[PDB]
């Protein structure tokens, strides 16, 4: 009996906000700008060397 | 029976110190293939002890690697030679993972075994995945309290002699002569009795032992030697945080000394929360003391151990580049950037994975 | 990459074949200035000075915002 | 782990713990009639209404924009709960806070449906992000269930239920598959599986099974290190 | 035979501050800025710079005044 | 546009090395959501 | 007067009982209806809201749906003295004799 299961049709979608993006967020944070001030400094510049530069 | 297996021999006094065996106990994991980790006891100390640690279902870390419960030379049932030189016992190891067909290793310790295992990475970097010490540091520690209480019990224990002396007048001995509980038990334990019942002897060499120890110079197990060097790999040290072997006020420093990759307190050097007892030493009696040693121990064996230095934890394999040096590479028409170093299989030399999977690839195309 | 960066693709669209094609897989030194001049998307391309207005402009905006509902 | 050990951790000037009245120096003092003449203050009797139509509104309008999805206005309503709840099951004493905790948390609860009237308040933004990646997952199990195919999980508990077939088949001697057992069974298979969504199985090996993955790869010449240089 | 690694190194190190000082700087004292002094001491160093800089530039203008 | 490669080394499949692939997608995606923004101010700024 | 319903857009339909027994229907269905209500059959004129797993928020929720299938618009301070099926059939009547007598709805 379980076997003969089926599913029912879903929503297509949700509400889409039209002011609310994932690079321009409407609401403000820390969080995001962190995610801007490491794209600006950039990753960590790992060396691959043996000894330091200086 | 399967999951607990140990080999049996008997010692040998070996004149030279290449011809040394190693024997200890075996702990298959619960699945087919992974990788192997070796794993020295205190000195003196019995590997049994450990067995419980590594065969905990709530702990699971056999679900990760096969463990060796391995004897140390001149300890429990492995040869015999009067040298302890860690360069001597270090070569030890790599035969016998050559003759159990090992192609590299997980190395752990407790106290002195764990100086025992961050000195085969220092000696053979390239076989060993990682180190993981536990309370204990790549120090001198001949002066310490706690080892010079060793280092005066294992001399009483030269007094008595088996011959002659009876079975009460030994156990008179030891409780007047050893005051710490833990230290009596491990030693009356270690005493066994010969085939024919021709007398009862300790299963460490006791000689070899205490002249290491009275002796009380470099090569002292106590002590840590300059030439030993530094080990290239990843270490992860766990100590009480009230340790008679470790102090968190200074002995800490010889493991950024000594291990190039060690980042720090917090990240690679951790305590366990715990009282001043001088018990504390032997994790795996306390249950408190033992779970956090776990924890940690599978999170280096999980993420940590056998991960490129550059890499942070095992996620960042396959997705992280590591920048190359410009004219390191011996093709000419090669244009230098960056790379994900290879990591290889655990024991792939002596079996033929890679021979097998190219065929493979070769089928899908 | 950016609309500009695929501009500069189509216009070197020959420049690119003489080099990567040609020049980039032959040997000696005209291997080795193909295989240095090669033609394609940019290593370490990131334009600070863009990362830095967008930092900028959403840190003091968050200000504006503190500065201005009162 | 690690355990606070300072004993005197949660002490204030006004007691263990205490969130709800902190010590200041201006306390409140009583009022007698007979000798008031006259009063400027803000506390009323209305609190308790307007924690009655606060909920009405946030309730209505953010239904909204739910589109009439009952499954999500049941969630919300539950999520809703737990906002207004908070002075009830608190452990900080909400009926002892310094000049009424009821005015504080109304006026609290306003500026959130302020937001909530403008469609602009974090939590339905984040409700419209969580539900739509929701449905699609949903979507495309519907889409492959009308092909007759079969969906990633329903291959997992197939596979899940003939190794607990397997597994009992040889446990005899006990006869408690107990839930720990059907746990690491399917944790097993999950790391296996999980592992496999960024290594597909490409043979008989399964999933994440090639060695070769795991040799020295390098930046594909279309896309580059674009952050940093490479040597 | 030398360490062919470290060839061209100085000039690849100024090439990458040109590209992005501030990267370059803030990841290269990273480890050292963990440690920062107190209000007193970052306004000292702030107040004394800026300080010597405006006398350098009072300096440039009167050997303007020298020229003319 | 397409991209001249000299076939040097061999690109590691997509399949089993996604997250290489990715970022140049992001980065677009971000302009366009600017470009959403530039054109919905035409009235304000008009 | 439409509403959104499983994202289709349906027209509302509003209900007049101006009956005893047409109330105590709706308001068991309306309790019954509730995602939040325990012991749905074992709920009668007499029963208890909070013994069916109804608090406060619970009786606002109520509330709004009397508003949506019968179009009262009922205040803040009407809401948190329905704690019982029987307070639902109550006022209900009382808003159609307000209605039926002074031609206007009660003050919201
Ligand atoms: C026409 C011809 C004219 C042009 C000719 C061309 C010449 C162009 C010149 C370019 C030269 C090549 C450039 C190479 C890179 C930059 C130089 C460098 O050393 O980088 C490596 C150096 C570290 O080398 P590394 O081995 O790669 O790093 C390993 C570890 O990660 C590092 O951290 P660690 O702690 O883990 O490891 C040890 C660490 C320990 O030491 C440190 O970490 C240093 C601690 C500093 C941080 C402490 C906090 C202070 C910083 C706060 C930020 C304030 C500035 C920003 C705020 C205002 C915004 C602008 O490093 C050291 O071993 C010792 C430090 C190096 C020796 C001392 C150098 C001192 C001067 C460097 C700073 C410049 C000061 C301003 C001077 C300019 C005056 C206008 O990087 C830095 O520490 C900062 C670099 C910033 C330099 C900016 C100036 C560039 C101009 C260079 C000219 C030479 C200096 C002239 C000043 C003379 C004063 C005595
Ligand atoms: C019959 C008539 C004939 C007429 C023609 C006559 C001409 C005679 C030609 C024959 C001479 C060449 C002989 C062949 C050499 C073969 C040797 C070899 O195998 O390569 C060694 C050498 C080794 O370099 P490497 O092994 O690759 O790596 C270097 C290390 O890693 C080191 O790099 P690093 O990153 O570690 O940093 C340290 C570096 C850099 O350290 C520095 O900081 C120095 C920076 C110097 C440049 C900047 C000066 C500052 C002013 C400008 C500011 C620029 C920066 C501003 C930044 C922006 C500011 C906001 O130190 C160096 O100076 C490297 C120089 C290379 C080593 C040579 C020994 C130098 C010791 C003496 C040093 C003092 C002289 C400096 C000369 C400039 C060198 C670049 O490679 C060469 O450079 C070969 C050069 C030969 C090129 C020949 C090209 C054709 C010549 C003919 C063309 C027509 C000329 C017409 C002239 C007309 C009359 C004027
Ligand atoms: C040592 C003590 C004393 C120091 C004294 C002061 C030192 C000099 C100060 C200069 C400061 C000027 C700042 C300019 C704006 C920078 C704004 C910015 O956001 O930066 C990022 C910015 C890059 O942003 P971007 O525009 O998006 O370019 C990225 C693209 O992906 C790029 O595409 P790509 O990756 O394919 O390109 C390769 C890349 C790497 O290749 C190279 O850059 C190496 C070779 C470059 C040639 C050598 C440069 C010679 C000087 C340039 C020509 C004269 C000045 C031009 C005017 C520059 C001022 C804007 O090239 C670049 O990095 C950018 C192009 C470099 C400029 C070349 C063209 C110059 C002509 C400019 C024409 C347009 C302006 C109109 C004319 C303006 C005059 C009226 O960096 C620059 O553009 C150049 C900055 C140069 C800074 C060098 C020194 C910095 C560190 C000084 C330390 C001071 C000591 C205190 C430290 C304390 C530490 C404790
Ligand atoms: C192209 C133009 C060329 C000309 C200009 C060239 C300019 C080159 C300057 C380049 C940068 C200088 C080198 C810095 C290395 C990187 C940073 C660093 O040091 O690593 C951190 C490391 C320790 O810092 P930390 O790890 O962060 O620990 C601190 C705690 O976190 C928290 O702090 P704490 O509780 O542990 O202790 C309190 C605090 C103590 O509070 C302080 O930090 C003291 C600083 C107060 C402000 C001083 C005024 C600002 C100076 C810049 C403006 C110059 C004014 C105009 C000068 C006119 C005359 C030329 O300690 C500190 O935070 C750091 C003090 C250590 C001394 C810092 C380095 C000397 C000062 C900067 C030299 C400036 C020279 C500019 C002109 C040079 C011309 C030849 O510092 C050291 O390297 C230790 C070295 C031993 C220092 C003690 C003995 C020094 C005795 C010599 C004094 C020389 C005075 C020079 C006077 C200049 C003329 C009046
Ligand atoms: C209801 C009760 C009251 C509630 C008041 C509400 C308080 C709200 C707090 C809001 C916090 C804001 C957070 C954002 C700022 C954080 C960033 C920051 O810079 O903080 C320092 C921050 C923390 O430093 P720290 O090492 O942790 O030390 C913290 C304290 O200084 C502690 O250091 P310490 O433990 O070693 O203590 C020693 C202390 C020892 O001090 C003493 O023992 C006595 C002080 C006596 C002062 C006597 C003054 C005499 C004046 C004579 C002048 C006469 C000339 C007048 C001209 C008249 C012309 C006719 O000396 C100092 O610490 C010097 C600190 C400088 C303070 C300057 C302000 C003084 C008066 C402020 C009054 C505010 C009302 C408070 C009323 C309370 C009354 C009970 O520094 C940083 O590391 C961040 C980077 C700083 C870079 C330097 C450039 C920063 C400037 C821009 C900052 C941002 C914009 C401006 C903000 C305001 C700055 C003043
Ligand atoms: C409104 O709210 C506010 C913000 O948003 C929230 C803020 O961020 C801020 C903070 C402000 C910032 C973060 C901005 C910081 C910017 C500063 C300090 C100045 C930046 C200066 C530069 C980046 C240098 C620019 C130099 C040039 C443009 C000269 C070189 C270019 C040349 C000569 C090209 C010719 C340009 C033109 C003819 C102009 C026409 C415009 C174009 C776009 C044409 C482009 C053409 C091509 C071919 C690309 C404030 C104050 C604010 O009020």
């Amino acid at each position: 009996k379980e076997n003969t299961g089926s599913m029912k049709k879903p929503m297509a979608k949700a509400y889409e906000h039209p002011y609310n993006s994932e690079h321009h967020p409407l609401n403000f944070s820390a969080v995001k700008i962190a995610e801007t001030f490491h794209d600006f400094i950039g990753p960590e510049q790992v060396s691959p060397h043996y000894e330091s530069f200086a | 029976s399967r999951i607990i297996n140990h080999l049996r021999g008997d010692p040998v006094y070996q004149d030279n110190t290449k011809d040394v065996s190693l024997r200890g106990t075996f702990l298959r994991g619960k699945y087919d293939d992974l990788p192997t980790m070796i794993f020295f006891t205190e000195a003196c100390d019995l590997t049994a002890n450990w067995i419980p640690f590594f065969t905990n279902p709530q702990y699971d870390i056999l679900a990760h690697r096969n463990v060796w419960l391995l004897n140390p030379r001149n300890f429990g049932n492995s040869d015999r030679h009067p040298s302890f030189d860690l360069q001597e016992m270090s070569d030890d190891v790599m035969r016998f993972m050559y003759s159990q067909k090992i192609s590299m290793a997980t190395l752990g310790g407790h106290g002195i075994g764990g100086k025992i295992a961050l000195a085969v990475g220092c000696y053979h970097a390239e076989r060993v995945t990682g180190v993981f010490s536990i309370d204990s540091s790549p120090m001198d520690q001949r002066y310490h309290e706690a080892f010079k209480e060793f280092k005066g019990y294992v001399n009483a224990l030269t007094e008595i002699n088996f011959k002659t002396w009876s079975d009460k007048d030994v156990k008179v001995f030891l409780k007047e002569n050893i005051k710490d509980p833990k230290w009596r038990s491990i030693f009356t334990n270690n005493i066994s009795k010969n085939a024919k019942t021709q007398s009862d002897s300790f299963n460490f060499e006791i000689n070899y032992l205490n002249h290491n120890l009275n002796f009380n110079k470099a090569d002292s197990l106590g002590n840590w030697a300059v030439k030993n060097g530094i080990y290239t790999g990843r270490a992860h040290f766990i100590f009480p945080e009230y340790s008679r072997w470790v102090h968190l006020a200074t002995n800490t420093l010889p493991m950024h000394k000594v291990c190039a990759r060690v980042k720090g307190f917090g990240h690679d050097i951790f305590y366990v929360q715990g009282d001043e007892n001088p018990l504390n030493h032997w994790v795996y009696d306390f249950e408190n003391y033992a779970n956090v040693v776990a924890s940690k121990l599978n999170k280096f064996l999980h993420s940590y151990d056998g991960v490129h230095a550059l890499l942070k934890d095992r996620t960042e394999i396959g997705n992280f580049m590591i920048p190359d040096r410009i004219k390191s590479r011996n093709d000419s028409k090669h244009i230098y950037g960056d790379y994900s170093p290879a990591h290889l299989h655990h024991n792939w030399r002596f079996n033929h994975i890679y021979e097998k999977h190219d065929e493979l690839d070769k089928k899908l195309n | 990459m950016n609309p500009i960066q695929k501009a500069w693709l189509k216009i070197l669209e020959p420049v690119s074949y003489v080099i990567n094609e040609k020049m980039a897989k032959r040997t000696g030194i005209i291997g080795k200035l193909g295989r240095f001049f090669a033609i394609g998307p940019r290593e370490y391309g990131v334009h600070p000075i863009n990362r830095m207005f967008i930092f900028m402009n959403r840190k003091y905006m968050a200000f504006q915002a503190v500065a201005l509902h009162r | 782990g690690y355990k606070i050990r300072n004993k005197s951790i949660f002490w204030t000037r006004a007691g263990w713990k205490n969130n709800w009245h902190p010590k200041n120096f201006n306390a409140p003092r009583p009022s007698y009639g007979e000798f008031t003449m006259g009063i400027r203050c803000r506390n009323d009797h209305h609190s308790f209404l307007r924690y009655v139509q606060t909920y009405r509104n946030m309730s209505r309008h953010c239904k909204q924009y739910f589109l009439g999805d009952k499954q999500l206005e049941e969630t919300f309503i539950l999520g809703l709960r737990s906002l207004f709840l908070v002075p009830y099951d608190s452990q900080c004493l909400t009926d002892q806070i310094k000049h009424g905790g009821e005015r504080r948390f109304v006026d609290q609860l306003d500026r959130d449906f302020e937001l909530i009237s403008y469609n602009t308040h974090p939590y339905q933004l984040f409700t419209y992000t969580v539900r739509n990646e929701h449905l699609a997952w949903k979507n495309e199990q519907y889409e492959k269930i009308q092909k007759g195919e079969k969906t990633f999980e329903q291959e997992l508990l197939d596979y899940l239920d003939e190794q607990v077939l397997a597994e009992k088949a040889k446990l005899r001697d006990g006869q408690n598959f107990s839930i720990e057992r059907m746990t690491e069974i399917a944790l097993h298979v999950f790391r296996k599986a999980r592992a496999g969504k960024v290594r597909p199985a490409q043979d008989v090996r399964g999933p994440d099974g090639n060695v070769n993955d795991f040799l020295e790869q390098r930046r594909p010449f279309e896309h580059p290190n674009p952050t940093g240089v490479t040597h | 035979f030398p360490d062919r690694g470290n060839k061209r190194r100085w000039f690849k190190n100024l090439f990458r501050l040109i590209k992005n000082p501030m990267g370059y700087i803030f990841w290269k004292t990273y480890k050292a800025r963990l440690a920062k002094p107190s209000l007193i001491v970052t306004s000292m160093f702030i107040g004394f710079t800026l300080g010597f800089i405006k006398l350098k530039a009072q300096s440039i203008a009167y050997s303007k005044k020298q020229y003319a | 546009p397409k991209i001249v490669n000299p076939q040097l080394w061999p690109n590691p499949n997509k399949l089993r090395f996604a997250d290489l692939y990715k970022y140049q997608g992001v980065e677009m995606k971000k302009i366009n959501d600017s470009i959403k923004n530039y054109k919905a101010a035409k009235f304000y700024i008009g | 007067l439409t509403q959104y319903v499983e994202g289709q857009i349906v027209n509302r339909n509003q209900l007049t009982l101006k009956k005893q027994e047409d109330i105590e229907q709706y308001v068991l269905k309306l309790v019954r209806g509730y995602f939040r209500t325990t012991n749905k059959q074992g709920l009668n004129i007499n029963s208890v809201l909070q013994d069916h797993g109804l608090d406060e928020f619970d009786s606002i929720e109520l509330a709004m749906q009397v508003e949506e299938d019968l179009g009262y618009v009922i205040s803040a301070e009407t809401i948190p003295v329905l704690n019982k099926v029987k307070h639902f059939v109550n006022y209900i009547n009382h808003v159609e004799q307000f209605k039926a007598e002074n031609g206007k709805a009660p003050i919201a």
